[PDB]
């Protein structure tokens, strides 16, 4: 069914993740992928949000079955994925959806996303505010994350099969790697669109 | 005068403004160039994110200086 998208808003997203029982990371504006402006960026940095236009037993996944639901999709990756380096509130929202699902296929953790209303409650509380029907139904741009696991940098889109591994990094080459990444796999190869959109997650 | 808008993809948009321009009007030029409606768009110089309701010359904005434009989407 029909979920609002969320913005790329580090404001909303950072209280959307307290009160679905994570506080403890934060999120900060990418300007640029240049080593210029990747150095800015505080350290270290645990993952990259982006948006734009539209063997893996050690990383937690989760398939996407609701269109505008996957900027909470990229949250759940996040946090699934940052549980041991960052745990989450006992008892709250993604620690009870973590434990439930923990044994489940990516397949089936999706469908229990689905049912799952304190979570579809949320995502609308820090959603921000539509003018049109378009807003809505019309959503041309999508919302994944970049992670390190293993020393990999792994990308998590649960509109595909399996995480994508992409390559290794090791100390704080992260978010320069994961950079070349996306300029290299999603910026050039689109011509003439400027919509993208990045953000450093970092400790809070 | 001339000034420059650096997006995430590394495009660098060149705009004819003048100091009594408002942060508002910067955008309104910004989607004229490239169609993105300005409530999606932040403006930040000397990293600094730029307030809609001043102007180029309340912060100190000369010619050629470079804006960064970060986009607020919905994904
Ligand atoms: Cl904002």
């Amino acid at each position: 069914d029909i979920w609002t998208p969320l913005e790329s808003n580090p404001d909303s997203l950072y209280l959307y993740s307290c009160k679905l029982g994570q506080s403890k990371l934060k999120f900060v504006d990418i300007y640029g992928f240049n080593n210029d402006l990747l150095d800015m960026i505080p350290q270290p940095v645990q993952a990259v949000i982006f948006l734009y236009p539209v063997n893996f037993d050690n990383v937690w996944f989760i398939k996407q079955y609701i269109p505008n639901s996957c900027g909470t999709i990229a949250l759940l990756h996040l946090y699934g994925n940052l549980r041991n380096k960052f745990e989450l509130d006992k008892d709250s929202v993604l620690d009870d959806f973590f434990n439930k699902v923990n044994e489940m296929s990516a397949e089936k953790r999706g469908q229990e996303l689905k049912n799952n209303k304190s979570i579809e409650n949320l995502h609308h509380e820090f959603c921000g505010q539509v003018e049109n029907r378009d807003d809505i139904l019309d959503v041309d741009t999508h919302f994944i994350v970049f992670v390190q696991i293993e020393g990999k940098i792994i990308e998590l889109d649960g509109r595909k099969d399996h995480p994508t591994v992409h390559c290794f990094t090791n100390g704080d080459n992260f978010l320069y790697d994961t950079g070349k990444i996306i300029q290299d796999k999603f910026i050039e190869k689109c011509k003439d669109d400027l919509r993208f959109s990045a953000l450093a997650v970092i400790p809070n | 005068m001339q000034i420059f808008v650096k997006t995430l993809t590394g495009k660098t948009i060149t705009l004819e403004v003048e100091p009594s321009d408002t942060i508002e009007n910067v955008k309104a030029k910004i989607q004229d160039k490239e169609g993105i409606p300005p409530d999606q768009q932040r403006l930040i110089f000397a990293g600094k994110q730029l307030e809609d309701g001043r102007t180029l010359s309340d912060y100190n904005i000369q010619k050629e200086s470079t804006l960064h434009l970060v986009l607020r989407l919905r994904g």
